[PDB]
Parts: C-alpha cells; structure tokens; sequence
C-alpha cells in the first residue's frame, strides 16, 4: 500500500492558467483537483497538516493548487494557517490577561503559501470558520465540532490580526500628561466627522492634570495612579449596583498617598471652604445615605466615572521606564481588560520592540488579541506629518471584532525615513516604499516653526505676552488658530479663553554662570563651547585646553568651561552649549531643556529654546496652556506625543468608528492636510 | 570620585 | 497548728516599735509557726489571697495577737509587674526586652492577715546596678525572686559647666525642646538640642530659625530610626558624572524606596541639579562618602547610642492603628538608650482602652529596666491664663536619679478630672495651703500689652504699640539671654525687641461681617445677632418676627449651622471671651463659629502671638509658614512654663542634686 502521487482527471483543460498563471510563464505541466497520498485523496479547499523541518512547526494549510511541473515531482501548494505562536508574538501565548488566555486550538489565516511534495502531508484537518455575530452554542457548537477554528487573518505586514472576509464617542486617556495624544485624536475625529470627547484623563502628575483640565474644561481629570484608579473603578461599579460637622461630598477616590488602600470621600463641612477639605474613609462615614446615595446616583448620571458599558476609545502612554515595573503595560491592559473599549490606541517608544525583542510589544499585542480584539501595530515618525523633528514611536491599534480597525496614515512629510527597523517589526512601519508620493511639503525646519515670535530673554516671568507680529509661514499661520477653526470644541461653541494671546513663551532661567556662558557663545551656525577661551584639537577633535591662555573667572569666579564639557564623549562631543539654526531639525524634543549637553538654544537669542518654542516643535496649538514651574511644563511638553501625528490617527480611527473605509489595506492617505 | 544619577 | 512560737512577747518595746497598735494589737511576737515551718520577722513569703487568684508576695513586719485573740501577721507587699498600674500589658516586648516572671517591686504598702494564710517561704533577693556582670546573674540563679526597684502607686513610680545633649521627636516649633532647655539652664545644667525630628516642613522651619545649631530633620520618626541603624553600621567603616560634596543623607523619603540616599553635588553643576541618589550609584565615588561620613561623625550630625542624654516625647496618639507612633518612639529609645526620657501626651492615654497606652509606655520603659514615674500637669498652675492638663512620663537609667514633677506655681483650682486607671498621677497641692502661690492669670494679664491690629494684618514683624503693662507681659518680652536660650551663645539673638507674628486668621468677608456685627459686650455670642429665642431646653430658634438678614454679599448672618450645635445651647459659637477670664485650652484651629476665639474688643478673633503668649511662648520666639499653619504650630506646643519647670527638675536629677524620693519637687524664683 504505497501510492504516492496525484489522482487524475480533466486537469481542467485549461482554466489552469486562467486561475493561476504564475506558472505557465515553479512550473506546471498540468494540475489536478485531487491527489492521493496513502489511503486518502485530498481535494482543494481542504485543511491539512503539512510536515515541517524535523522537530519544528507542523504547518497548517488550505490546498490551493495541485500540479506537476518540470522535473516531475508532484506538488501541492497550500496557503498557510497561523498559530499565535507562529506570529510575531510567540512565547507570549503563555500570557493570561484576566480570564483571557490563548485558545490552543485557534488560528489566523494568512495569505502565504509555499510549494511542497505531496510526500509531506501528515493528515487533513477540519478547520472551521467562525464569525463575530453568533449566539451561545451557535459558537459553542461550531467550536466543539471541529479540530480548530479561525475568526481572523494574521497578516505579518503590520502584525495585523483583522476580521476575516453629529455623533459621540467617549475617550479614556490614561497616562495623559497634558493630553497631546488625546487632543490630537479629538481633532482628527472632527474631520472624520465623529465627535470624540475626552471624558476621563488619568495622570499622576498634578501639573499635567491642570494643563489638561484647563484646556479641556469638561472632562474628568483624575490625578492618581492607574492601579488606584482601577481599584476605584471596580468599587464604584459595586456602588452603582447598590444605590442604583461634615456637610457635603465633593469627591471620591482610592487613597493615593498610600492611605490604607480603601475608598475615601472628599469632605466639606459647615462654614469651612474648599481649602480645608479632607479625605475620609467610607466606613468613617456614618449610616447617612443621603450624602452617599445621592452622590453615587448624581455622579452616575453625570458619568463622572466609567462603567464597562460605556467607553468608545482609550489611549495610553504607559512609560514602562522579565517585568521590571513595565507594569503600566500590564496595568494598562488590565484597565482595558476591565472596560472593553471599542477601540484601543497605545503610544510607546520604539525600544519596546528592541529591549529584549519587543517582549513588551508582543505582550501588548498578545493581550490585545487574546481578548479577541482586532489588533495592528505600526511605527510613525513625527516629521512626516510636518514637524521640524524626527520623532519615531510605536502605535498599537486595538479595535474590536464588532468594529472596523483604524489604518495608519501615510506620512504627510518628505522627511527621509531610514528605518531603525528592529527585526520582528521590520515590516511594521509607515512610509512610502518606493512611490512618488510627491508630498513636496518640504521638510519643516526650525526657522519655519519658531520664526514668528517676540524676542525674549533668559528671564521672562510672564505666561501671557503678545506676539506683536503676524504669522510668517504656513506652519506658523497654521499653529495659531482659534479652537473653533481647529475644532478643539471643548468649549461650548463660544470662544475659548486666551484668544489670540501668546502663552508660556519663556525659557528656564540659567544660574548666572550658565547664563554668561551662553552669552559668550557665538551666533554662528555651528556654535559650541568649543569656541571659548581655551580651544583644543587632536585626533579625537577632543577638547584639551588652549594654553598660553588660562582659564577664566565669571563674576562668581567659576570657570568659563566646566570640565564635563571637556570630558563628554571622550571629549569628541560637539553637543554642549550649542546653537541651532533656522535650517536645523531637532531629532526629538526632549522633556528637559538645559544647555549642558544638548544644543537646545535659540538661533539668535542668547537663551534656551522657550517652552512654547518646544510645544511648537511638538505641534501644540499656540492656544494650548501649560501650568506649573517652567521645568514641570517643559517636561509636560517633552513627554507628549506629537499632536499632528495623534491627529492623523484621530482621523483614520474617526472613520473606522463610523465604518467608512476600504479593507485589507494597511495604510491610508489623508484628503487635505488630515 | 564619581557616581551616577537615577530616574 | 497556727500558734505563736518565738518565745514571749515583744515586752512592750513593741509599742515604741509599733505605736499605732495601741486594728489594735494586744500583744507582739518575733516569730510564728504555721503548719510545721517557722518564720521570723523580715522573712520573705507567699500569702494566700482571695479565691482563685494570685498569691500576694510579702515581707513580714509584724506578729501580733488582735484584741480578738485572733492571730495576725502584718506584711509589706511585693508587687508583680502585673499587680502594678501596668496590669496586663506585661506581654509587651520591645527590641528583645521583656518582663522577667520572677522580678518584683517593693511596696511600702501593708496588710494584716490571719496566719493560716501563709503558703510557704519565698527567697527574695535584691540587686543593684553596681553589681554588673554575673554578679547579679549568680544571685538570680540563687534566688526564687529578685528586686532592683520599688513601686509606689503614686505616679506609678518605679524607683530604685556640664553639658547634656537632647533629642526631640515630633517637635514642632520646639516648644518643649526649648522650655526644657531653659529649665535645664536654670538647674545649672546646659541642655542643648542636638537633633530634632519633625514631619511638618514649617515647624522645622521655625525650630531651625530659633535653634540654628540643632540638627533639624524633616522626616518621619521611623525613617530617622532606620537611618540611625544604618548610620551606625556605615559609620563604622566610614565607607555617569563626577561627584562632589555629598551634602545629605536620608533613609526612605517621598517616593524613595527604603535605603540610604545622598544629596549630591556634581562638579560645576550648581545647587539645582543636586539630586538624592541611592547608596549604590555612589559606589564609583566611595571617597566622597567616606569623607562625608567622616566629618559627620566628628560633628555628631546623627546620634549614636552613648551620645543621646535626654530625649523628648510627644508622639501623637490619634491600638495597633494610629497608636503606632508611640511604638516607634519607644523603639528609638531602645536603640539609643539615653539616660533620661520625657514623654508628653494628652490625657486620654490613661482614659482610652482603659489606659492601654499609658501602661504601654510605662512597661516599655520598665522592661527596658528604666526607672519610670508619671504625672498629669495643668498648664495654668504654672503661669498661663488657661487650663490645659497633659500627661508626662518620666524615665531614667538606674545609673541616674529619677526626676520629679514641679508643683503648681499658681492658685488655679484643680478639679481632679484624673482618670481612675491612674488616680494619683496628678501633681497638685492636696489642700496644704501653701498659698504662697500666685494669682491665676486671666487673658488681660497676658495680652493687654499688644498693640491694636485689624482682621487683615499681613506683617510677620511689626513694632510694639506699647510697653509691658503687667508682670507677665514684662516676662514674655525678654531677650533670649535674659532667659537662658543660649541658642546664639554669647551675643544677641536676631529679631531684637521686635514684635513678630501678630496676625489673626483672615476671615472671608462675611465672617468679617458677622464678627463686626457682634456686640463687644462681655458675654457676646451669636445669640445677639437678631435670630434669638428660647426653649424649655434653650434652643436658638428664629424669632418668628424679623425677616432673615442678608449681608452686603449674597449671604445671611449664617446661623445656618450655628443654630444647631449642641442641638442649640452652645453659647460657645460665635462669641467673644475676655480679659476677665481664661481659655481652657488653646487649640490648633482659629475659627469663630464653634470656638469663642474672638478678641474681646477688636472684632478680629485671636492673633497667633496672643495664642503663643497663652502658650507661654517667649516673644523672641519666631514661627514660619502661612497663618493657618503657624496656628497649628502653637496649638500643638507644650506650655513653655511647664516644660521649663520639668527642665529644672530634670537638671537637678541629671546633676544629682535631689532629696530622698517622692513624686514632686519645689523651687524658689524659677
Ligand atoms: N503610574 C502612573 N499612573 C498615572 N500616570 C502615570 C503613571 N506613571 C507615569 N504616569 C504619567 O505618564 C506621563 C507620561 S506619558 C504622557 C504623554 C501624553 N500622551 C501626551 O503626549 O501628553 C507622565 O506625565 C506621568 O505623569
Ligand atoms: N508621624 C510623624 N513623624 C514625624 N513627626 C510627626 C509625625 N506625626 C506627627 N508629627 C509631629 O507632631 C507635631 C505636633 S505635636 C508636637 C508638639 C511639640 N512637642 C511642641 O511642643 O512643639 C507636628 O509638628 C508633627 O511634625
């Protein structure tokens, strides 16, 4: 009993070339709609196990072709099925988020094939196709009745797991900082025509909240930890269940100064105002319902806090500075696991994919899918999208089975991407392969960004100044726009505060030493500390003292050149105390501006690039206010994800929500400036 | 002689 | 059987030996045989006590035949670490310290019981510190029981130019640290505060201002402790940027994981850029730290066990829960082992959980083999126009002399609101009319001097609108050196003769309005505001006539909550007090509605300075932070005069001047 070759029959005259003429140019003498290996014959559209290399993955396939070709050697080519392990995400199938684990019998249908000898066919398998819409036992039965099922196609392009075959949306911004991502999104949504409101923003930083709250008056800004916020969330659910000297109950929490890990209420009492309020533990409160009952009912109505039922989008920046902290990845996916948004978006640094092999990246992806969530992943550069910087980060799209998943927008600048393209994710990135996209949209430069702005000096203790000038360039013209023209919309269709004004234009003050130092820095293009009394040269370009020239004293007597400048990079560093020019791009706007190591400093002004200059560099609308010590808000800006990028995202998604778009194309192109 | 900063 | 052996009677030298007898004794022997064993006076023994409860342990002082012909023995009692006021609560361990099931305390207490009551004989030895190693141990091996000390139910007393260093814990503004130091100075001892640990950044601000030399620490007590232990160990060995001048050391912190961090200086980086860095990251620059630790030791920036001499209490007790702070305190005491320990706290300690904490302290002190005593003391008796009763817990080594409580210097009448659990802990005169006591002050004496200022006075410093108008006022405006502050040593302390911190709470306008509205009569309170009436029980109700008055704002005369306080009554709420009298306790919160805080004539409520005067604060003493916090700072403070008195007694104890023990002491000028 040893038959090892093709059955035979019409060999289809030829619809063979008609169907699949990549052969007939591999090669095909002719084809067959059936073949016999061992006792059994396999037709097409049949799901089967194929033999891999020894010890390795036993493939899974639908047979597309049977044929014979030059050199004889009977061949079958089947397009592949994917185990979650065979994806970019392997080893992590081990992950469990909540009750969610990866069904060991589950797969994802690629379109990927290969040609093999009929010799390697182990058996044929019954692979059943599911579909999101289905009832209890409608699915149970299909699954029970099967070897395996597939609800989705896994495409390696973007690590895309996808389905196979005015308005409102609420938004939850976690790790929101000042909410650059959140705002930008809400702005793209407007174009798509969707109204995306940010009804909750959670950040630990006090200042980040105020800037965010001030710029988004109607919103719930929670200053606390994701952990805490989650604990609350649950407990609150419990309460909505129930009720659905101290005077009034203004607020609710899970105590962050680590209290004892229990709920607390904000209390106001009898002839003392806001400034005295305290947190008291729920138990410490008497039987008095009217306070509590009416608080929970009132709040619930106001949806001051989310329930799983309603969240339409949630985004996160979790820093995650196996798991060493990095928890916020885990806690992020925990909150997500709880609330079930219809969409997820996650910004993080490229390094996830690098650190140890995208452990975190594959973790986020793995969790997302394990919850049976359309997921795709891509890397975007801030510069495309028109910013005078090269800022590359990673975005995770978590769209729901019941929904359409957002694509990624194609670059809106001609900035040249040279992909740091870490392996597994080499294929995940947004650009034009080779295409005359011809978005001339000349790469933006610093000059274009900050050029219109009143001179300011090392010390400028005024939030609000006047421009005393009109926008110079298309960007600047674009960067100053009423919340209405831009759609920020968070205002009741009446004008926003701080109209046409200028805000947070002010650098940090340098202690007189540093100040003087920058004073002596030339105004030339390549300005560096290297140009100070005490020059240097060597193979290294290394800075070694002048002599014949000796030191210096500032007023304080401190030296002109701190030694560390000399020390940096083996001394070959050209960074300390450096000027930019109008034709220069900052690779990345950074959370902290100090002249010491970075070339942060105005082309002409003797000072450090002012906060607003950075917000501009970061794409913030000029009407966006920042709060707290100059440094704190410097940080706020540095951390933030570029607003234009998040805006484009807000657009693609914006549509995905209303379900208007084509499918199976990983990336988009936006209509005007979107 | 020397040391290093932390986050 | 129980016959009186021991030969004839005492012969009537007895009535000279025992006058009281002639329960009256009609005869006296020197010995007794109960059962078949015989004992004589001075023997140690076990007495059978009541039914199913412990056996009194006793020393025989008498053998006599009552007029009854019944035969009795009188014995002086030994107390078990339980039978004392610390009953139960013998269970506490502190840093491997515990009570020792055979250890006792000699009571001068005596009771007479029939003889059949005698179980058998104990052997109770006695041991003094001077024995030292083994010398005790050998004995303790020999004895069935042993005692180093004496228990007196009064104050629960467990009782057997020079320079002293002080450590104050939970010291805001240093009220007690200061007062103590002053008293000590008078004693002839120089007590300087070498360290102070407090959480509040401000109270620290103030303390540092007025005691420039002390080492102030803004941290929790716990941290300071752990930091202490490491500081000891690390102190032993003395050991991507170039560091310089580590300026600081801290264990724990805001976010900081538990461990040591150093404030760091980087070359050419300026004060900004100075960061707290974990011990590990500094490995690369060991020498810097070796250096830092080096001077730090010589400078005694942090205490080591032999170094602490006297140390101040005050842990807030808000059992396991908010009581933790006393546990921490006693732990400090354990690690450091100073010669003297003084703990202040509210009265409830002895009232709450039936005095659980008072005994926690007492025990923790004794199981540590400290001599301990305690008393409750009213602020007023010492020269303040207020009645504030607080608990003070003394402890000292056996190497030292147990301090004592200075009696009232003023005529203030004490109503003995003392808890039972400790009934005789009150330092008060008992009726002995030593009326050589001053006149209990009223508010006028304290503050009549102060210049007139309005609701909004935003000036920490302002000069005096007058001259000291009374003995007191004469007193509190006095140079640091006219008292002995020596904060600045030989020289004049800053802010000379200036009046500081004379400010009230700034009242939201309307308040300014209700207050402005008040009568400035003697008994004025909200009942004079136009809503007034009466009830069988007096309940403010609106007069059913006048329409509700509205202010120049959108607000009422705001009775809204006032009307109901003690469900009415409460003449206490908005209303004035005046020179005619005293504030029972100055509190942390200045605000009119419940407090009767209002200046008698000025319509401004009471400025902090005033409250400080009330608190016995010397005027030269400054404070810091916003108003509301200054207020708290003074509200928490121990009355400085009281601390001053304690400081004196302590000074004497430390120096060894003293007299055969008893709870309380005296002094001339002081
Ligand atoms: N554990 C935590 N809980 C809540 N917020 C946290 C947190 N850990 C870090 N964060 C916040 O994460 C923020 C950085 S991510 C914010 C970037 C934001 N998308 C924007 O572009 O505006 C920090 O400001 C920090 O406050
Ligand atoms: N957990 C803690 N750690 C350190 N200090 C604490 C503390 N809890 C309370 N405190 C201190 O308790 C002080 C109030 S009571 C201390 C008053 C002090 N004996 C005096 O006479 O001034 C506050 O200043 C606060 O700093």
């Amino acid at each position: 009993d040893h038959e090892p070759e093709f059955i035979g029959s019409p060999v289809a005259a030829d619809e063979a070339r008609s169907n699949w003429p990549k052969r007939y140019g591999l090669k095909a003498r002719c084809h067959y709609r059936s073949a016999k290996v061992d006792n059994v014959v396999y037709c097409l559209g049949d799901d089967v196990y194929v033999k891999a290399g020894e010890n390795e993955a036993d493939y899974i396939g639908r047979i597309t072709e049977f044929f014979e070709g030059t050199d004889q050697c009977h061949y079958f080519t089947c397009r592949w099925f994917f185990r979650a392990e065979d994806t970019v995400i392997n080893s992590l199938v081990s992950i469990s988020v909540d009750g969610h684990k990866h069904d060991p019998r589950r797969v994802f249908l690629s379109e990927e094939k290969n040609d093999n000898v009929l010799d390697c066919i182990i058996s044929k398998v019954k692979i059943v196709h599911v579909d999101p819409n289905m009832d209890p036992k409608a699915k149970a039965q299909l699954i029970e009745s099967c070897d395996l099922y597939y609800d989705m196609s896994y495409s390696v392009a973007y690590s895309t797991f996808a389905n196979i075959s005015t308005r409102t949306a609420t938004l939850l911004d976690l790790y929101s900082g000042c909410g650059g991502m959140s705002t930008g999104l809400c702005l793209g949504a407007a174009l798509s025509g969707l109204k995306l409101e940010t009804r909750w923003a959670v950040d630990f930083n006090s200042f980040a909240c105020q800037s965010l709250k001030y710029n988004h008056p109607q919103t719930e800004v929670r200053n606390e930890k994701a952990d805490e916020f989650l604990a609350l969330l649950k407990e609150w659910a419990v309460l909505c269940k129930k009720y659905v000297v101290v005077e009034k109950l203004v607020g609710i929490c899970y105590g962050g100064s680590d209290r004892e890990n229990g709920i607390y209420f904000k209390v106001q009492w009898e002839g003392y105002g806001p400034e005295e309020d305290t947190w008291e533990p729920i138990d410490n409160l008497s039987d008095c319902p009217q306070k509590i009952r009416e608080f929970v009912q009132e709040g619930h109505k106001r949806k001051i806090l989310p329930l799983p039922g309603d969240v339409d989008v949630i985004c996160g920046g979790p820093p995650c500075q196996k798991d060493e902290k990095n928890k916020q990845m885990v806690t992020f996916m925990d909150i997500v696991a709880y609330l079930k948004p219809k969409y997820v978006l996650m910004e993080n640094v490229v390094d996830i994919l690098k650190f140890a092999d995208g452990y975190l990246g594959k973790y986020a992806l793995s969790c997302l899918v394990a919850m049976k969530y359309q997921a795709r992943l891509g890397m975007m550069v801030a510069g495309c999208y028109g910013l005078p910087q090269f800022r590359m980060r990673v975005f995770l799209w978590g769209a729901l089975s019941s929904m359409v998943l957002p694509k990624y927008p194609l670059p809106t600048y001609d900035v040249v991407v040279r992909g740091g393209a870490p392996n597994a994710f080499s294929q995940c990135m947004v650009a034009y392969d080779e295409t005359q996209k011809p978005s001339l949209k000349k790469a933006l430069l610093l000059g274009d960004a900050i050029s219109d702005l009143p001179k300011v000096q090392n010390h400028q203790p005024n939030d609000v100044m006047e421009y005393g000038g009109s926008p110079k360039t298309e960007f600047q013209r674009y960067i100053r726009l009423s919340r209405k023209d831009m759609l920020d919309w968070s205002f009741g269709e009446g004008a926003g505060p701080d109209e046409g004004k200028l805000l947070d234009h002010q650098p940090l003050r340098l202690n007189n030493d540093d100040y003087e130092r920058v004073q002596q820095i030339p105004v030339k293009k390549g300005a560096n500390f290297r140009d100070l009394k005490g020059v240097r040269v060597g193979a290294n370009n290394i800075v070694e003292w002048d002599p014949e020239i000796e030191r210096v004293k500032l007023s304080s007597g401190k030296p002109l050149v701190p030694d560390y400048a000399m020390s940096f990079i083996k001394g070959k560093s050209l960074k300390p105390f450096g000027r930019l020019w109008w034709d220069e791009t900052v690779p990345t706007v950074v959370t902290r501006a100090e002249p010491h190591n970075q070339v942060i400093i105005h082309p002409t002004q003797a000072r450090v690039l002012t906060i607003r200059e950075n917000a501009r560099l970061q794409g913030f609308p000029d009407y966006y206010r920042l709060f707290g010590p100059i440094k704190e808000k410097y940080i706020q800006v540095g951390n933030a994800v570029a607003v234009p990028v998040a805006r484009a995202l807000g657009y693609c998604l914006g549509q995905a929500y209303l379900g208007e778009s084509e499918g199976s194309d990983p990336l988009y192109q936006l209509p005007p400036s979107f | 002689q020397t040391a290093r900063k932390s986050t």
